[PDB]
């Protein structure tokens, strides 16, 4: 989540006075080359770094992976509500969330660099196989980046991280 | 000491089940995933699954999902493997492996426990019937001679030597030609003759014609599960049960054999179901009395394999669930007859069983060398190829008759008591294992292990040894 | 007085018999000091053996033949009482060991039985001269006597204890013997002790089930006469040792010989009578299944769907009595003989299906069955017969296969006289004849409920009206043979036992 290591050089940049989705790229800065679900949406030759995706209100949504130098970065699962991709359901005030990849193995599941959904102690947070569920959404509170990855593997090594801001 | 003892081994027959259990101390038990490796002889580890102790998920690889259960007992700190319908190819060392989550490895290996499943049914019931020629050609219209030795002695307590020798014509049911020690069956020519005598029997064909190709296997019929022999395929130096059609299932389904009887009653005769694994001989399964419904499965599948009746429609199925790899043969349904056995066999249906094998799929593990020799001092390096890009390998070592010990770990990280001159290095699909200088205490097998993806793949092992 | 009849278990068991009713079987230390009398003989195969006080050797068996005092390969063996071995020879041969015993003669301890006296190996008898053959002949015979000929109640010598029944000339008849003694061993008791039963001879043993059956007619157990086969019940097809078994196969048959109440089910199907092989059973012989004729009650069912064609009947089966369906073929059917080839259902005995329906069908050539009146044979009334598909009535009729009218309208489950559910006339025994003998016919008989009962033997017929009314020979009206006072009889009685056994003349 915090780290880029794992060529997620992909994050928002939760620093917006208004409410714009900022999205910045952690790469050596010579030119900053900007995609969009594979398809480039921008190229920012020095000078700015950032790409903003509108305002937040707008529900900006897809995979987005910056370029330097070096080769693209992976790629940041945009999903906003106010490669198989990360699965999103609300329902009410529950969130459900799916891991794109699902071996069949033992699916750990980490929010905001903590590990969520191991423990039974939490009845508003519940695993089952590939599906976390969030019970009572907490728009502040739960909101952020989520990534999913079967036990043995390493946080780092998932594909993509999912980055969720949603009001319930 | 942080300890993992697995037990619950032992000797079993193909087809039996056996609970395995793993006691984890040292530890709290839920805090770490539990997993099983098997160590088949003369083969690398095989990862079979993990169970995660605090959670109950259980994780496992396709080929044993429809024979193997995992289970825990928090209250016990122990793992369980309850296998069914265990095959001689599930013979080898099972070992209990902690796994550290954050460590990406394997870090605790139990000193496992091994399993052969080998016990000949009982010992008499597994009547080797040895045929003495293997696949000898004849040329037509020459005195051949083929015999069959029994392991025990084919001699009933009734006295009648319940021997014969069924021709199977290419691509046709198997047919019965001596229905007795040395007599004939009706429509079976007096070209064909045999004779034998306690554990010695020979089949010989005075005269041979293009109608005596084919392979003839040996029923033994003393021991109460009948088994046909090895099998020589001879060759060149009305009342019919209709069988169901051909389906291929993948791994650990379940196909429904069907056997539709006309011509006789059909709850008047048992209704016996063999089994002809291709590339082996023919394996009686088990019967059904078409009244009764009364089952008589035999070892080989006596934990996979129901057979049902339909008295109302004259017809018999048998549903075989937890379908194998090497399960996949052609079901022939038979009907056991009065004084011989087999008598007159249906069409049967060919069932073959495989999945994708992960070829691509799986991650696969390529160690070179698979052995190597170096003095003491010389630098040695070990390489492991993946069939796609690893983030991290892990490096075990196994020494003979002890469990493996991880050695590197992350693909760089050593673990504790690993001296410096061992070390890893690469990434993604290319890892190097390097030992800068070999000692006389290195002498192990190297094994690579990958872990992105379940279920683990493990390197083939490099056995180094000091010249 | 303790009786008997592995060393361990023998001197365990013979320890304390005071008086052994068997043999004296010791063979292969000194656990017998008083073994009085013996009624049988002692197989003495060893070298101290005491048997002092071993007297009488009755000789009721034999080691080979008349072998009663038998050795082999014991000089401190000293059976001086033993002074006359009764109904028996000696064969005191093989006395290696044996001291001081050639010195005493080995004739005087046996009587007339002299001839097969072989023995090899005054005069002191036995170990030390403290011991003497005390020649006492050259009724006692262990020197009111000691050990008597042959029965001795408590303390008198006689040949035969007092009879169970004394005749009785007030009753004129040979009725009990209020003082009446059952011949326990040789002593004669009022009660058979020792949880004795009453035998046929009187003489009370342990076990009388050879060719007789045990009962109780009186707070004493009593050996009774076999009344055909005897009661022996044994587990059919499905519980037992056979219970896995899938029919009364070959291997299964002879088990079943003479077992009465089948316990289980007799279920012969198509497999046995073919022979089976996945079993491993050789085809059953159509003339072994009339082993299974012995059977009289089945409490299970009766599922016959195969028995061999060349018996037009089912034969075998002909003396099914009960067949209580505790257990049910396919739940409903109980009797289901079911597409054979018999003639005539034959089963001539069945009267009491109780649980199942009966089903008698496909049976192309069972004509008689249709007729029967399967209401009353039928035991509950959720039964209801389901005979179908037999050969043709109308077939029937005209084809004569019709029950002789020597029947009742009860149906006929055979052509033959003896297979026919109730007679139009009177019954005698298994058949009904037209008429019984009422005038005309040899045994003469009377009848009875509609059943003809033959006369006493030694009742003469009479050729002008009946013979005689009812059975026993009192009950007879003609007797050419002498008659006992209100009774016919073979003969007068002359050796009768009386108030003291006396030999009752009677009349002339």
């Amino acid at each position: 989540m915090q780290s880029i290591k794992g060529n997620h050089l992909v994050k928002v940049y939760d620093y917006q006075e208004d409410g714009s989705v900022l999205l910045t790229c952690d790469a050596e800065a010579k030119n900053i080359t900007w995609f969009k679900d594979g398809k480039m949406i921008g190229f920012l030759t020095e000078d700015k770094k950032k790409w903003n995706l509108g305002s937040n209100a707008k529900d900006p949504r897809g995979m987005y992976q910056c370029k330097g130098s070096q080769n693209k970065s992976k790629p940041l699962q945009v999903y906003y509500r106010m490669q198989t991709p990360y699965k999103v359901s609300i329902s009410g005030t529950t969130v459900i969330l799916t891991c794109p990849q699902y071996p069949g193995s033992e699916i750990l599941w980490q929010h905001n660099d903590k590990n969520i959904g191991g423990d039974e102690d939490d009845k508003n947070i519940g695993s089952d196989e590939d599906h976390l569920s969030l019970k009572e959404f907490s728009e502040l509170e739960q909101s952020g980046y989520y990534v999913c990855y079967p036990r043995g593997s390493k946080p780092e090594d998932a594909n993509f991280y999912l980055y969720l801001r949603a009001r319930v | 000491q942080v300890q993992l003892v697995q037990s619950g081994g032992g000797v079993v027959q193909p087809g039996r089940s056996l609970r395995l259990s793993c006691k984890a101390s040292g530890y709290t038990f839920t805090r770490y995933t539990m997993h099983w490796v098997r160590q088949a002889p003369g083969k690398g580890l095989e990862w079979i699954g993990y169970i995660n102790p605090s959670r109950g998920y259980t994780n496992y690889n396709q080929k044993v999902k429809d024979r193997f259960t995992i289970s825990r007992d928090n209250s016990k700190n122990t793992a369980f493997l309850q296998m069914d319908s265990l095959r001689p190819e599930d013979t080898g060392v099972y070992f209990c492996a902690r796994y550290y989550d954050d460590h990406y490895s394997l870090d605790y290996w139990g000193q496992g426990t091994p399993v052969t499943v080998s016990s000949a049914g009982g010992g008499g019931s597994d009547i080797v019937m040895t045929q003495s020629p293997l696949s000898l050609p004849v040329t037509p219209g020459e005195p051949a001679s083929i015999s069959c030795r029994s392991s025990q002695n084919i001699v009933h307590n009734n006295g009648i030597t319940y021997l014969e020798w069924y021709l199977q014509k290419p691509g046709q049911s198997p047919q019965l030609l001596i229905y007795k020690v040395s007599d004939r069956f009706s429509g079976v020519p007096d070209r064909f003759s045999g004779s034998g005598s306690g554990t010695d029997f020979t089949l010989k064909i005075s005269r041979v014609e293009a109608e005596d190709v084919g392979v003839y296997y040996c029923f033994q019929g003393s021991h109460i599960p009948p088994t046909f022999g090895q099998g020589t395929k001879v060759e060149i130096k009305q009342v019919q049960l209709v069988q169901s059609g051909a389906e291929v299932k993948k791994p650990g389904a379940s196909v429904k054999v069907s056997c539709k009887a006309s011509g006789y009653t059909f709850t008047s005769y048992w209704m016996h179901w063999v089994r002809q694994a291709p590339g082996q001989g023919l394996e009686w399964m088990g019967n059904i009395w078409p009244g009764s419904g009364g089952t008589n499965y035999a070892e080989k599948f006596k934990n996979r394999v129901t057979m049902t009746r339909d008295t109302s429609i004259s017809t018999a199925y048998m549903e075989l669930s937890r379908l194998r790899s090497d399960d996949t043969a052609v079901y022939y349904c038979a009907r056991s007859g009065g004084p011989y056995f087999f008598d007159y066999w249906g069409q049967g249906t060919l069932v073959t069983v495989s999945s994708a094998g992960g070829g691509g799929s799986d991650i696969q593990m390529t160690q070179s060398p698979s052995s190597l020799s170096a003095s003491v001092g010389d630098r040695v390096t070990i390489t492991c190829s993946a069939s796609s890009s690893v983030s991290y390998m892990n490096w075990y070592q196994q020494t003979p008759g002890k469990a493996p010990k991880r050695w590197i770990y992350d693909t760089s990280k050593l673990a504790s008591g690993v001296p410096s001159r061992f070390s890893g290095s690469g990434s993604g699909t290319d890892y190097t294992f390097t030992i800068s200088s070999l000692q006389p205490e290195d002498i192990a097998t190297y094994y690579c292990q990958q872990w992105s993806s379940n279920p683990f793949t493990f390197g083939q092992g490099t056995k180094l040894q000091i010249t | 007085k303790k009786v008997c009849q592995h060393f361990l278990s023998l001197q365990r068991m013979f320890n304390n018999c005071e008086v052994v009713l068997g043999n004296l079987e010791i063979t292969y230390l000194s656990f017998l000091k008083t073994i009085q009398e013996v009624a049988g003989y002692v197989l003495i195969a060893l070298e101290r053996i005491p048997l002092e006080n071993l007297q009488i050797i009755r000789g009721n068996m034999y080691y080979e033949n008349s072998y009663a005092l038998a050795v082999l390969s014991l000089k401190e063996l000293p059976m001086r009482n033993l002074q006359e071995i009764l109904h028996g020879a000696v064969r005191f041969s093989n006395n290696p060991a044996l001291c001081n015993v050639e010195s005493i003669q080995w004739r005087d301890i046996v009587s007339s039985d002299f001839l097969s006296n072989m023995s090899m190996d005054g005069s002191c008898w036995g170990a030390g001269e403290e011991n003497c053959q005390k020649l006492t002949k050259i009724q006692c015979a262990a020197g009111d006597c000691l050990v008597c000929r042959k029965f001795r109640d408590e303390a008198t010598c006689k040949d035969t204890c007092p009879p169970l029944m004394l005749y009785n000339p007030t009753t004129y008849q040979m009725d009990v013997n209020p003082e009446g003694k059952y011949s326990f061993g040789a002593t004669c008791v009022k009660k058979c002790p020792r949880n004795y039963v009453v035998t046929d001879h009187g003489s009370c043993v342990r076990a009388c089930g050879a060719d007789s059956y045990e009962m109780e007619e009186d707070g004493v157990r009593k050996c009774k006469k076999c009344e055909g086969p005897c009661r022996k019940v044994c587990n059919g097809i499905g519980i037992g040792e056979f219970k896995d078994s899938l029919s009364i196969n070959a291997t299964n048959i002879k088990h079943f010989k003479n077992c009465t109440s089948i316990s289980g089910d007799l279920h012969i199907l198509p497999v046995a009578f073919r022979g089976d092989s996945f079993t491993h059973t050789p085809p059953l012989d159509p003339q072994e299944l009339d082993i299974l004729k012995t059977v009289k009650e089945i409490t299970g069912f009766l599922l016959i769907q195969a028995w061999p064609e060349n018996r037009t009947d089912l034969h075998a089966f002909e003396n099914l009595e009960i067949i209580r369906g505790r257990t049910k073929q396919h739940g409903q059917f109980s009797l289901a003989v079911v597409s054979l080839n018999i003639t005539s259902l034959g089963l001539r005995s069945l009267k009491e299906i109780s649980d199942g329906d009966v089903i008698i069908s496909g049976n192309k050539n069972l004509c008689y069955a249709n007729t029967i009146n399967w209401k009353k044979l039928f035991g509950t009334s959720g039964q209801k017969t389901k005979i179908i598909s037999n050969r043709g009535e109308n077939s029937c009729k005209a084809t004569g296969q019709v029950c002789h009218a020597l029947c009742s309208p009860e149906g006929c489950w055979g052509p033959e006289p003896r297979d026919c559910v109730s007679c139009r006339n009177v019954s005698r025994g298994r058949e009904c004849v037209d008429k019984c003998n009422l005038l005309e016919g040899e045994p003469r008989e009377f009848v009875e409920n509609s059943e003809c009962i033959q006369c006493h033997p030694e009742c003469l017929p009479q050729a002008m009206n009946i013979t005689c009314t009812g059975r026993g020979p009192d009950n007879c009206i003609q007797c050419a043979h002498y008659i006992d006072g209100p009774h016919c009889v073979k003969t007068c009685p002359a050796g009768v036992m009386g108030e003291n056994n006396t030999l009752v003349w009677k009349y002339a």
